[PDB]
């Protein structure tokens, strides 16, 4: 297979910039070299076809360069619109294959997360089951971490977690992580706690509660 | 500037030719899916417009212009095959390998192929009884700047390896002043045309020798190479085992 | 105005097959054929297959060889992707796209809306809904914190709504996890003036279509 990489994965960029990402073929693929657009929860978006000319309807700030196995997609004055995933795909030789994608999204300031901790419910409890949540809100960038931690014993392989897409009006995430304990394991210790790592806190933090307290 | 005349030296326009054109372009439209939004009449109207009331010695390509637009058809760039003076061969390969494309098996090459057709200058009459002969009457006839339009599009669709096939028995295996060699050729877009290969296909001689050095095919691999395009040249000496093989591919 | 228009989501136990349609509608449908790629949850493109209108000939990605079936039927203007043997990895949307033809095979210029097919040996049922009730563990100063835990349902999607619809400013409903049981969960909060909770309800909306599950669930404090 023809193996197709993209660079950067991730782009933080501003309304006004020009963006410029790469794709590269492992092999030559002339200008057999495609690009689409896909937004969270929607179908892609076909832009350029043979590595430089623009589908029907597509923003002149949109180019596309390359020939051989090195890439470019660049758009000179990025929109509002614009910030998405882009895909590059060669369509040379058998099988089709795709680059694994650049997010381009909306740069803005460090912001710590707000760290919130939600002991298990009573109607759970009753269930046999406990989820303890621990809320990361509204942080810029992406990259946490969390860290559950039960009489300060690190947990692993208790626990899920999933992240919004960056919010329109702030450009911030937020992360959800739930530890899930049975009831007996729960009622078993007393100190949970959400250890977080993030760029704007200078040193982790932890949020915990003592269990009927 | 050509002498006014009612009498021409090449067969008249062919039998049923409205009727042909029309049911042939029906017919290219139920083989191809992608071709559903032709409207047929619309076709035969545009390309009657070419050529009806005018004499058929000041034909241009612009005449053709109404008729290229709604005949307009994205080909494969990559499954091209042009062939110059061995028609039957190339289209023989296009019925086996159905998903290469002559000329012909486009929509208006499809339309055209093997018909001929004139009108008369002052009357909207179609000549059935004489049509100008390219050599012996003139140049810019209805039938000819037909070929020469619809080629040039053709010829500047073409990418990555195109093959021509050639007739290796002819004094002139590759002729300049055929379509091939005045037209299609030099409208191969570099970059976009990777290699232009040469399938020399070999007649019945016995003393069977290596055709590709030929002094035509020198001429053709300087055109294609000042183009910034590759050169190969294929010896098919067996034309009948050729197409019984061609199968597999 | 043309667009592909595909059938709507799936949900198929593993060993079983899906067939998902894909028909042009509002405008010329000119493309030489047509190419299938899906996506599985959270990651990217993946090509499965095509198939030349005019000639109904296919090529195929050698990890669907013999799994897959692409029908476009001359006589006919749906299309068809058939994958037999489904397994739990085959859960993705699923699209069709039209390749205009400049080349063969070429780059797509139009796209479906995609299928979800989900793959599970799991049964519907409907969430379970928790309150993430607002305390001083919730609280930054004059901001308070609560939601909804929607846990243990089957199959996607579930929709969170605040107080009918009212309240839509500072909700974040996550991304559902898939738990080793088989079955979602999923979280729903919301930051709301602290000195507001005595005073102002705040009811989460749980709507699992599927099972026919509605659930409003007050949080308030303790």
């Amino acid at each position: 297979d023809i193996q197709m990489t993209q660079s950067p994965s991730s782009l933080s960029a501003s309304v006004g910039d020009r963006v410029t990402i790469t794709c590269r073929a492992s092999q030559g693929i002339r200008s057999w070299l495609a690009w689409y657009q896909q937004k969270p929860e929607k179908a892609p978006k076909s832009l350029i076809y043979a590595a430089s000319s623009l589908q029907s309807g597509v923003p002149s700030r949109f180019s596309g360069s390359g020939s051989g196995t090195d890439f470019t997609l660049t758009i000179s004055s990025l929109q509002p619109e614009d910030f998405a995933t882009y895909y590059c795909q060669q369509y040379n030789s058998y099988p089709l294959t795709f680059g694994g994608g650049t997010k381009v999204e909306i740069k803005r300031t460090v912001a710590a997360p707000s760290v919130f901790i939600f002991p298990p419910s009573d109607e759970q409890l009753k269930s046999g089951t406990a989820s303890v949540v621990c809320l990361l809100n509204n942080f810029y960038p992406r990259e946490a971490k969390v860290q559950w931690k039960v009489d300060n014993a690190l947990q692993s392989g208790n626990s899920q977690e999933s992240v919004t897409e960056q919010d329109s009006k702030d450009s911030t995430y937020s992360l959800s992580s739930t530890l899930t304990l049975s009831k007996a394991d729960y009622e078993k210790h007393k100190v949970y706690a959400c250890e977080v790592t993030h760029q704007g806190l200078s040193s982790p933090v932890t949020k915990s509660f003592n269990r009927g307290e | 500037h050509h002498r006014w005349r009612q009498t021409w030296s090449g067969p008249g326009t062919t039998k049923r030719f409205p009727e042909t054109v029309l049911a042939r372009c029906v017919k290219y439209t139920e083989i191809h899916p992608e071709m559903r939004h032709v409207d047929c009449q619309s076709v035969w109207d545009a390309f009657k417009g070419a050529f009806i009331s005018k004499h058929p010695c000041d034909i241009t390509e612009e005449d053709y212009q109404p008729l290229m637009k709604l005949g307009t058809q994205t080909v494969p760039c990559n499954k091209i095959l042009l062939w110059s003076r061995i028609k039957d061969l190339a289209h023989q390969f296009t019925q086996v390998q159905r998903d290469m494309f002559t000329l012909e098996d486009t929509l208006l090459g499809y339309l055209a192929d093997d018909l001929t057709w004139c009108g008369e200058f002052a009357t909207s009459k179609i000549n059935y009884q004489s049509c100008p002969d390219w050599r012996k009457d003139c140049s810019n006839n209805p039938v000819s700047v037909f070929w020469k339009t619809v080629s040039r599009r053709f010829a500047e669709a073409a990418c990555d390896v195109v093959h021509v096939m050639l007739d290796g028995s002819r004094s002139k295996i590759f002729d300049k002043d055929s379509t091939f060699g005045s037209v299609e050729v030099h409208n191969l877009q570099p970059e976009k045309v990777q290699t232009l290969e040469a399938w020399v296909i070999h007649g019945g001689r016995e003393d069977s020798r290596d055709l590709c050095q030929d002094p035509t095919i020198k001429e053709l691999e300087s055109i294609i190479s000042k183009r910034n395009i590759q050169f190969s040249c294929k010896n098919i000496y067996r034309p009948d085992k050729f197409l019984q093989c061609v199968k597999n591919p | 105005q043309v667009q592909l228009v595909q059938s709507g989501a799936e949900v198929k136990k593993p060993g079983s097959s899906v067939k998902v349609s894909c028909k042009a509608f509002g405008g010329t449908f000119s493309s030489y054929a047509i190419s299938w790629v899906r996506q599985a949850p959270g990651q990217g493109l993946e090509w499965m297959g095509r198939i030349i209108r005019f000639l109904g000939i296919a090529n195929y990605a050698q990890k669907f060889q013999g799994r897959v079936t692409l029908i476009a039927d001359k006589s006919t203007n749906t299309a068809y992707m058939e994958l037999s043997s489904l397994r739990s990895e085959d859960t993705a949307v699923y699209y069709c796209a039209g390749e205009p033809g400049e080349r063969d095979p070429d780059a797509v210029d139009i796209w479906g809306q995609g299928t979800m097919v989900t793959v599970s040996s799991a049964s519907t049922k409907g969430p379970s809904v928790f309150p993430l009730a607002p305390s001083s563990k919730s609280t930054s100063g004059g901001t308070a914190a609560l939601g909804c835990l929607v846990k243990d349902y089957f199959p996607e999607p579930v929709t969170v709504s605040w107080n009918s619809g009212a309240l839509t400013s500072g909700v974040h409903t996550f991304p559902a996890v898939l738990q080793s049981s088989g079955l979602y969960s999923l979280s729903s909060v919301v930051t709301v003036p602290s000195s507001s909770l005595g005073t102002q309800t705040y009811i989460c909306n749980v709507n699992h279509k599927p099972s026919n599950t509605k659930v409003d669930k007050r949080v308030e404090p303790k």
